[PDB]
């Protein structure tokens, strides 16, 4: 096989170098994804309902889409209801 | 018309089975 | 013709792959470097110019 | 299948059977093309021809009538049978300008050794891709509909009953 | 040997979402109705 | 020295077929059930399976075509009761209680087991490695959860996988709506057995032909660059490993003929063994995942998701299967 | 009885598996081929054709 | 071979095998044309998806 | 040992063309009876 | 420098426990079916 | 007439798996 | 020319090749992976289907799907910048522009990954077996994904990218196509099935016919990839299958040729029967027996049990596995045998 | 007249020509800078 | 919004403590293709 | 059963033809 | 003259078998399809 010439995977993730920085990067992206959720941010960028989100107080009709060109205004349309 | 519906394929293996066995024959003559 | 079309694609490959690799459908060349194969050996995979 | 020996076939230097496939589609393109456009202008226009098959929206009026191009961009709306013609005429001369074009100028270098255009079996390769690519789109016009596949001589289609095409103008 | 390279950034493009969408998903298992 | 005789003939490895002393058994008992099959998928009357007087008519000359021929079931009022003909009072009471279907499978299974043991005995006489017969118990185990594990865990051999096609595809309905199984980890287990031996099948298939050393022309097949039992092999490992070491990365490809070969046996062996497993084991009612209105908001709606119109879909099935064998609320039998 | 039905008779039929597994090995180990077969000394080389 | 009247008339149409321009030649010219070529696939596509919207086009049986 | 009585059978292109003229006008005669 | 057995076994069991959180998401909060 | 036609081709199968086995070609080494 | 300079830094020799086709093959691939992965984290199905179907949502992995966009959109492109989503990123998820997302960038990954196969066995010098085995994957990924729900009304009826949602598919083709009845899955189940045969006792024949290249036990050491012999008997494994089976393989390339011929084959008559269905033309039913079942209320056939199972999943399932028919059926039209 | 429909189209026309425009204009830079010796 | 700003922050911290710990080793590459 | 008329001869055409092909080659292979 | 292209044709003993096969269960999958 030999081999292509890049810095082999094995002496890397073995080198302090490494783990000096990737004692900060990785878990600074797990709080970072953590923050995404607890801030309540992905809901409001995805368009997630929470919990409290897919009724209005005394309604069980799903807010299904029908028209094909005007299906953002009736989605937004469900949001007001609420 | 009414007529016998094996008629069809009674007529048709009269002719492929015969038909069949003298190409057979005669392909692998030419072969040889 | 939905299926007939489908199985057209196959065609193309295939007819396809005949054209390009023509040389080598009846089988690779008998004794093929392995260096040609083995990586970090050449720069660029398959040039014969371009062993490091 | 005889006389399979012609001299037509045979390449002046070499002797060996070869066929020039590059100015082979040049001619035929340029075939290609006058025929298209005699289609469309003759043919499709009633200039010289029966026209086509055209009707009423919900196809109860149907007949054989000749048709005027439509040069607008409604001519790419395919339940106009004016886009037809349109294309025909419009496709026929580009047809006939690039059948000249690929009869007067040689294939570059680079291109003729990667498309391989000294073995036929590249030709076969694609124009078997250009007849899928043909054969997928008449299934899409006839399911979905169009000008060319009216309701009179192939049926109507699933999405009018979906949409209850025929029970709203009843 | 080289640091940055192809293979540092086929890693990172995998490897730096995907520990930020263990995180989210690491506080979801926190969210009550 | 005449008994020794008989012995040499037996384990004789000139003999066209193997016999063998596993032979001794699966000859016969294959032989038995082969007929009774073939007889049965012809010939036989309609059979009450369900034991609530309701024949289903299974063979070819009662209005069956191959699709929907089958072999049926013994009758639920039977059970788990061992049927043979001499425990009938007439071959028609027999045929009428679905006798052929335990003659059959009972010949069968005891035939395949043979079968795998048979496997063994030539490897040892001819010096092989005797492992083939341990890839084969991966569907032998199949059929056993299907014919023999799944009757004894319901109580019924009326439960069983109908020797037929369309019998075959209501017994995996009838299942889904009882067990789930398509959300129960071992048959995904399965799925990812026959997929995967199927794709490394093909895979395994297209590197060796694409590797393979130019030995003939354009004008001959290319198999007659291989003569059976030549001393090289006819392909170029090192090329083909070049190949697929570059369509992934080099680590992710097998350079181990051995290696590569043992895996392509470890993979879906191991995934059948699974799924095997899961008819076996969802045959005392540990039923797949059961995710019916887990989410839940705020106020206390349901919120459905993927596995709640799965469940609707199983409802359908469940109200239906044997239309008139229900009395009571809850299908435990 | 679900838990201890199930439970078991997947070790019941691996442990089956098992006895396979060790039986022919031992069986292929006592004869003396169970890392492979001799070259120089192939048995099936030596016997006659089936055809 | 044999000569035949009609071959000697289509001779010339056939006498130029093998024959090139040199380098990439026309290659940019005929990848522009693939490039308006695909932008009018485009857009008719989009046209019967509907996902073009153009006026005095009404992609219906109604027209 | 290979069987010593085995001849090579033979039937050229003469035998052929009457053989299917045979068949055929057989056929042509005897269909309008098979449907009756 | 640090001996790989180490990593594989940190890194392992970091694993079975961002996994083990999820399944005991499985039984509390949303989509515990309570 | 269906089963008949079933049974046939069923018994030409059984018939071909005879002479693939007894009748097969003999490979030779 | 900066042609020739790019090609030579495109098809250099690294971990991960890249070439011509890694220009389509790496980002699509990329978009259409990640594009699930954040659908299934994140985004809902609740203004498509009605559905939760996000880690967010509390869906766990077996039940997470990325769905397909709603009845309403027709076969739309559900573009972005298109005239649905009007470049609301926002708004584009919840109309199920991610499921087009992933289905057409996933689409010209296919492409670019078939590509990259061409690519690199001209590179190395082999030939393109490998390419032409993977059309099967895409034949079935074009008919079923993007063919199927073309034929049919929407992209709504297409599958939706997730675990339970597959399922889904799964006994949605039984209940209205009964796809199980179509003789084209069942080449393709044999195909499959066949090929795990295949792939099975192809692996233990070769691992058990092993010739003696070492004095260990375990025989993987007993290997070297640059050996020009072969590291089984072929002879002793065809007089072993001759004896056992009756017959046996007695040429590799036409062994390893097969290999290939039975899966890929099996999944092109699979994808063949999926295009029919595209059209609800399906081998639903047997006109010879549903006239004698009409006329014998006593004939009975485990056909005929089969369609009453598809009467059950249709009428039951429909409405919520089709909320846009605003189906409403009162118990008493529900199909149901005794008791239960 | 331009639809707001044609608007979003040419806009998608551009975005994906600055997309295949800046993927070339990155490649083509990297292999010069690197050639193959 | 804020958030946005709360959920990059780290984000950006990271980076930042990487580059300072592999700038000295970063440059000198580019030194070296140049 | 009230099946195809049609049924039997299509069945018999599409063993008796593509098999037919088959001998054929054969018979003339081993003739060679 | 005669034409330097054609070719022999050839079809083994097995691949008889193997092509007899794949008829013969074709035609015992869509026979019942045939006769509906
Ligand atoms: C080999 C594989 C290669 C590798 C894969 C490559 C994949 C690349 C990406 C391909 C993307 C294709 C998108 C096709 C979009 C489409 O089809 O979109 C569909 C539109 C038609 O839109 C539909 O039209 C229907 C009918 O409406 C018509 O009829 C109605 C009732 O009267 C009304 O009158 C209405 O006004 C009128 O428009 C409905 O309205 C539907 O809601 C609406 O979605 O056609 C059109 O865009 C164009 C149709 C013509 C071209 C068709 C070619 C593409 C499809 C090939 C397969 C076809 C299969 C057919 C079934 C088998
Ligand atoms: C699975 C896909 C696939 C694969 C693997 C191949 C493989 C091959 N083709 Mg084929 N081909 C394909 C599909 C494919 N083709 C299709 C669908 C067509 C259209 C009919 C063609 C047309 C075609 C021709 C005309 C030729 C080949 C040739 C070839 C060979 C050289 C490679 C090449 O030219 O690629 C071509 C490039 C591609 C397949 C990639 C194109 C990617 C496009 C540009 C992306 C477009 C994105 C789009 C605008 C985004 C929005 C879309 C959305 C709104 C719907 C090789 C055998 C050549 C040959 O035979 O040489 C001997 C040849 O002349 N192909
Ligand atoms: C894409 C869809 C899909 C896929 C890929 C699978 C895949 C699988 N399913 Mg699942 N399934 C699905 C959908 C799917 N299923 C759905 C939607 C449902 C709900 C309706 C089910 C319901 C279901 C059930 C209920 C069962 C499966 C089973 C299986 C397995 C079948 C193969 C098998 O058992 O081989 C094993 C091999 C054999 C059984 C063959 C044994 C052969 C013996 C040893 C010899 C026979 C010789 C013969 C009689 C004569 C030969 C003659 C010749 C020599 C000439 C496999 C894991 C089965 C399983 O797991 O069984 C353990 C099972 O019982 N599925
Ligand atoms: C290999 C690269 C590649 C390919 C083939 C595709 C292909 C596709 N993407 Mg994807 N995408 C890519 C990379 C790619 N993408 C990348 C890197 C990203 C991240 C930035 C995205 C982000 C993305 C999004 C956000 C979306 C897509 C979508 C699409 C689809 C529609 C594209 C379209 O209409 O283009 C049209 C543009 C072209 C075909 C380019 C034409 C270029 C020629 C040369 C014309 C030049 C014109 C000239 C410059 C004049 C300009 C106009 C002027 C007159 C005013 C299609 C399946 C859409 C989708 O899936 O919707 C469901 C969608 O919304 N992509
Ligand atoms: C014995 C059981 C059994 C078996 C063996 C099969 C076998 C098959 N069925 Mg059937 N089926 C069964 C039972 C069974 N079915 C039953 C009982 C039903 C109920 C009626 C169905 C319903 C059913 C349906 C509805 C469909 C099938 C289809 C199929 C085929 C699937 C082929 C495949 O692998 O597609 C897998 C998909 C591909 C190969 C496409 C390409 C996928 C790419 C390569 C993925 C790349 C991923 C990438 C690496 C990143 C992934 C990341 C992520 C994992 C995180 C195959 C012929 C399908 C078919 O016919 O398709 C044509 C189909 O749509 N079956
Ligand atoms: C009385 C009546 C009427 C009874 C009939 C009842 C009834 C149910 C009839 C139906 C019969 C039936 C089969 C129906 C199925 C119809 C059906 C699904 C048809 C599909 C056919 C078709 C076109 C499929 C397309 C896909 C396809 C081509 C699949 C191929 C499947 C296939 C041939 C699999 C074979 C697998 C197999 C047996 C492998 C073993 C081969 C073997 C012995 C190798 C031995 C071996 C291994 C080694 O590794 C080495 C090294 C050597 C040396 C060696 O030798
Ligand atoms: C959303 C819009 C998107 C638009 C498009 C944007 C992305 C376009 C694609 C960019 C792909 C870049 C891949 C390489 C990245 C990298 O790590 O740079 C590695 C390269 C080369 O490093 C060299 O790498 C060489 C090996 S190799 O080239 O990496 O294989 C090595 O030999 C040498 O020592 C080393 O110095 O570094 C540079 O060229 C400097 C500029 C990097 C940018
Ligand atoms: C689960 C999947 C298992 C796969 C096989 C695992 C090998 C298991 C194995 O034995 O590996 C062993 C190997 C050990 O390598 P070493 O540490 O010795 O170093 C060698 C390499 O670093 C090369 O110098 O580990 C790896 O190579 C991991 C590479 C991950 C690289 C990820 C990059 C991803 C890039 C994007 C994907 C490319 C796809 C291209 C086509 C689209
Ligand atoms: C249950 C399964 C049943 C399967 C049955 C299969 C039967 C197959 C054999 C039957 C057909 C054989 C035909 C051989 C035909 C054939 O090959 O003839 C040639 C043959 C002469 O043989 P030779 O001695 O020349 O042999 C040379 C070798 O090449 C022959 O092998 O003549 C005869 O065999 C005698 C009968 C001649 C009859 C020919 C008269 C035809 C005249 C035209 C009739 C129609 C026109 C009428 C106008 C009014
Ligand atoms: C040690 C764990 C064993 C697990 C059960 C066995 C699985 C592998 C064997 C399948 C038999 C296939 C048919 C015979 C195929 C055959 O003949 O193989 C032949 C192959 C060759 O080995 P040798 O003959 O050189 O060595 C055998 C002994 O003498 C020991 O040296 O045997 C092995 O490689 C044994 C590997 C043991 C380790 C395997 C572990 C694999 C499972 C790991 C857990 C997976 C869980 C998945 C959950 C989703
Ligand atoms: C959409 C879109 C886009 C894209 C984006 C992206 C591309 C993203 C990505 C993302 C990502 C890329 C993510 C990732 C993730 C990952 C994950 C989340 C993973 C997980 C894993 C796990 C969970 C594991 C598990 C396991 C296994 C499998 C093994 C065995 C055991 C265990 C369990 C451990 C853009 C902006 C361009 C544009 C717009 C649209
Ligand atoms: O029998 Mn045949 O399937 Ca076992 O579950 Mn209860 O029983 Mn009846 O229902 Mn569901
Ligand atoms: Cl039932
Ligand atoms: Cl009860
Ligand atoms: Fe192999």
């Amino acid at each position: 096989a030999g081999t292509t010439g890049e810095r082999p995977f094995s002496d890397i993730i073995t080198s302090v170098r490494y783990w000096v920085i990737h004692s900060i990067t990785i878990p600074a992206l797990f709080i970072a994804g953590w923050l995404f959720v607890s801030t309540g941010l992905a809901y409001d960028v995805f368009g997630t309902p929470r919990p409290d989100s897919y009724y209005a107080q005394e309604q069980r009709s799903i807010p299904l889409v029908t028209d094909r060109f005007e299906a953002k205004q009736q989605v937004e349309t469900f949001l007001e209801q609420l | 018309m009414e007529v016998n519906q094996l008629g069809l394929i009674a007529t048709a293996l009269f002719v492929l089975v015969p038909s069949v066995f003298l190409i057979i024959l005669y392909v692998q003559t030419e072969s040889q | 013709h939905a299926v007939f079309a489908l199985l057209f694609f196959f065609g193309h490959i295939w007819h396809g792959a005949r054209t390009l690799f023509r040389d080598v459908f009846s089988g690779i060349d008998p004794e093929l470097s392995p260096e040609q194969v083995e990586w970090g050996f050449y720069q660029k995979v398959g040039d014969v110019t371009t062993r490091r | 299948w005889v006389y399979w020996d012609l001299e037509l076939f045979r390449d002046p230097r070499t002797g060996e059977p070869a066929l020039d496939l590059p100015k082979m589609f040049g001619i035929h393109l340029f075939l290609a093309g006058l025929l298209c456009f005699g289609f469309g202008a003759f043919h499709l226009t009633g200039l010289f021809g029966p026209g086509m098959w055209v009707s009423d929206p919900y196809g109860l009026t149907g007949s054989v009538q000749p048709v005027a191009p439509e040069w607008g961009p409604d001519g790419f709306n395919p339940y106009n049978p004016g886009g037809v013609v349109a294309h025909h005429i419009a496709a026929g001369i580009v047809g006939i300008i690039a059948g000249l074009f690929h009869i007067l100028v040689r294939p570059p270098q680079r291109l003729y050794k990667a498309l391989r255009m000294g073995n036929i079996e590249t030709v076969l390769s694609s124009s078997i891709a250009a007849v899928f690519f043909a054969a997928f789109v008449v299934a899409g016009t006839m399911w979905y509909g169009s000008a060319t596949t009216p309701i009179e001589l192939f049926g109507p289609t699933r999405y009018q009953w979906d949409s209850s095409y025929f029970q709203q103008e009843i | 040997y080289p640091i940055f390279t192809v293979r540092w950034v086929a890693v990172h493009t995998l490897a730096v979402p995907t520990i930020f969408f263990l995180g989210a998903i690491a506080a979801m298992q926190f969210i009550q109705r | 020295n005449l008994w020794e005789r008989f012995c040499n003939w037996v384990t004789s490895t000139d003999n066209r077929l193997y016999v063998g002393w596993f032979g001794v058994i699966m000859i016969p008992t294959l032989l038995a059930a082969t007929i009774c099959f073939v007889i049965a998928f012809i010939a036989a009357p309609p059979v009450d399976i369900d034991g609530i007087r309701e024949p289903v008519s299974g063979s070819l000359l009662y209005g069956n075509n191959i699709i929907t021929g089958a072999v049926v079931p013994s009758s639920n009022a039977i059970g788990l009761h061992f049927y043979p003909i001499w425990e009938a009072a007439s071959l028609d009471e027999w045929l009428y209680n679905g006798g052929p279907y335990q003659l059959i499978i009972f010949h069968f299974l005891l035939g395949a087991s043979c079968y795998m043991g048979r496997q063994w005995e030539l490897s040892y006489r001819l010096g092989m490695r005797p492992w083939i017969c341990v890839a084969y118990s991966a569907p032998l185990a199949s059929a056993f959860a299907v014919f023999l594990i799944y009757p004894i865990g319901q109580g019924s051999f009326s439960d069983g996988m109908p020797l037929g096609i369309s019998g075959t595809f209501n017994f995996m309905i009838v299942f889904q709506a009882e067990h789930n199984i398509l959300m129960h980890p071992f048959h995904q287990l399965g799925v990812a057995g026959v997929f995967g031996g199927a794709l490394f099948c093909a895979m395994h298939g297209s590197l060796v032909t694409s590797s393979l050393i130019r030995e003939t022309t354009e004008t001959e097949s290319a198999n007659y660059g291989y003569k059976f039992g030549q001393e090289e092999e006819t392909y170029n490992i090192v090329a083909a490993h070049g190949y697929f070491g570059r369509l992934i990365f080099q680590y992710a490809s097998f350079n181990n003929s051995r290696s590569l070969h043992f895996f392509l046996a470890a993979w879906p062996v191991v995934g059948v063994w699974f799924t095997a497993l899961g008819i076996s084991t969802m045959a005392f009612n540990l039923n797949g995942f059961n995710f019916n209105h887990s989410v839940i908001d705020a106020k206390g709606n349901v919120i459905n998701t993927w596995a709640d119109i799965i469940n609707r879909a199983n409802l359908g099935m469940e109200v239906m299967h044997e239309r008139n064998a229900h009395n009571f609320p809850l299908d435990l039998a | 009885r679900s838990w201890l039905a199930t439970s078991h008779f997947v070790l019941a039929f691996f442990f089956l598996v098992g006895h396979l597994w060790h039986a022919g090995r031992a069986r292929a180990a006592a004869a003396g081929f169970e890392k492979g077969i001799d070259r120089e000394s192939e048995p099936v080389l030596s016997m006659p054709s089936l055809d | 071979a044999r000569r035949t009247w009609l071959g000697d008339i289509l001779r010339p149409l056939n006498s130029e095998y093998g024959k090139v321009a040199p380098g990439w030649g026309t290659t940019p010219l005929m990848a522009v044309f693939m490039g308006l070529f695909l932008v009018f696939l485009l857009i008719i596509l989009e046209i019967y998806n509907s996902t073009l919207i153009l006026d005095g086009v009404n992609v219906s049986w109604k027209a | 040992e290979p069987n010593p009585n085995r001849q090579p059978v033979e039937l050229n292109r003469t035998s052929l063309y009457l053989g299917l003229l045979l068949i055929l006008v057989l056929a042509l005669l005897f269909s309008s009876y098979f449907f009756n | 420098r640090i001996p790989l057995w180490i990593v594989a076994t940190v890194a392992g069991m970091g694993v079975i426990v961002i996994v083990g959180l999820f399944f005991y998401g499985a039984y509390a909060g949303l989509g515990s079916s309570l | 007439m269906e089963t008949i036609t079933y049974v046939f081709i069923f018994a030409c199968i059984i018939a071909l798996f005879f002479f693939a086995i007894f009748f097969r070609e003999p490979p030779r080494i | 020319g900066w042609f020739d300079i790019l090609d030579d830094w495109l098809k250099r020799d690294r971990f991960v090749f890249v070439g011509w086709s890694g220009i389509l093959l790496f980002p699509c691939a990329y978009l259409a992976l990640g594009g699930w992965l954040t659908g299934t984290t994140f985004v809902t199905s609740w203004y498509t289907h009605g559905l939760a179907s996000s880690y967010l949502e509390g869906c766990n992995f077996l039940t997470v799907a990325v769905s397909t966009p709603a009845n309403s959109m027709g076969h739309s492109l559900l573009l972005l910048w298109g005239p649905e989503a009007q470049g609301d990123f926002t708004r584009w998820c919840q109309l199920g522009g991610l499921w087009t997302f992933i289905a057409l960038h996933g689409a010209f990954g296919l492409i670019g990954f078939m590509l990259r196969q061409f690519e690199i066995a001209r590179l190395v010098g082999v030939r393109p077996y490998n390419a032409i085995a993977f059309s099967a994957p895409i034949a079935v990924f074009v008919s079923v994904f993007l063919i199927y729900p073309l034929g049919q009304s929407s992209w709504f009826f297409a599958p939706s990218f997730g675990v339970a949602a597959i399922f889904r598919f799964l006994l949605f083709f039984q209940g209205f196509h009964n796809w199980t009845l179509n003789p084209f899955h069942m080449m393709g189940v044999a195909g499959v099935l066949g090929g795990a045969l295949l792939c099975a006792i192809h692996g233990a024949t070769v691992e058990n016919t092993l010739f003696q290249d070492g004095e260990g036990a375990s025989t993987f050491r007993a290997f070297n990839p640059t050996q020009a012999e072969e590291t089984y008997s072929m002879v002793t494994a065809n007089r072993f299958w001759s004896q056992i089976f009756g017959i046996a393989f007695s040429n590799k390339r036409w062994l390893h040729f097969f290999m290939l011929f039975v899966p890929v084959t099996g999944l092109w008559m699979s994808a063949i029967g999926v295009v029919g269905l595209a059209l609800n033309l399906r081998s639903y039913d047997f006109i010879s027996q549903e006239i004698r079942a009409a006329e014998d209320p006593e004939f009975e056939t485990f056909y005929t049990k089969n369609l009453l199972l598809n009467e059950g999943i249709r009428a039951w399932m429909a409405p919520q596995d089709q909320p846009h028919e605003n189906f409403v059926f009162p118990e008493e039209v529900l199909p149901r045998g005794n008791a239960l | 007249t331009i639809t707001p429909s044609l608007k979003g189209f040419f806009i998608g026309l551009l975005s994906g020509a600055v997309v295949l425009g800046l993927t070339f204009a990155v490649l083509i830079a990297i292999s010069q800078i690197d050639k193959v010796q | 919004d804020w958030r946005v700003l709360v959920v990059l922050l780290p984000v950006l911290l990271a980076a930042g403590w990487a580059v300072r710990n592999i700038l000295p080793y970063a440059v000198k590459q580019v030194q070296k293709l140049l």
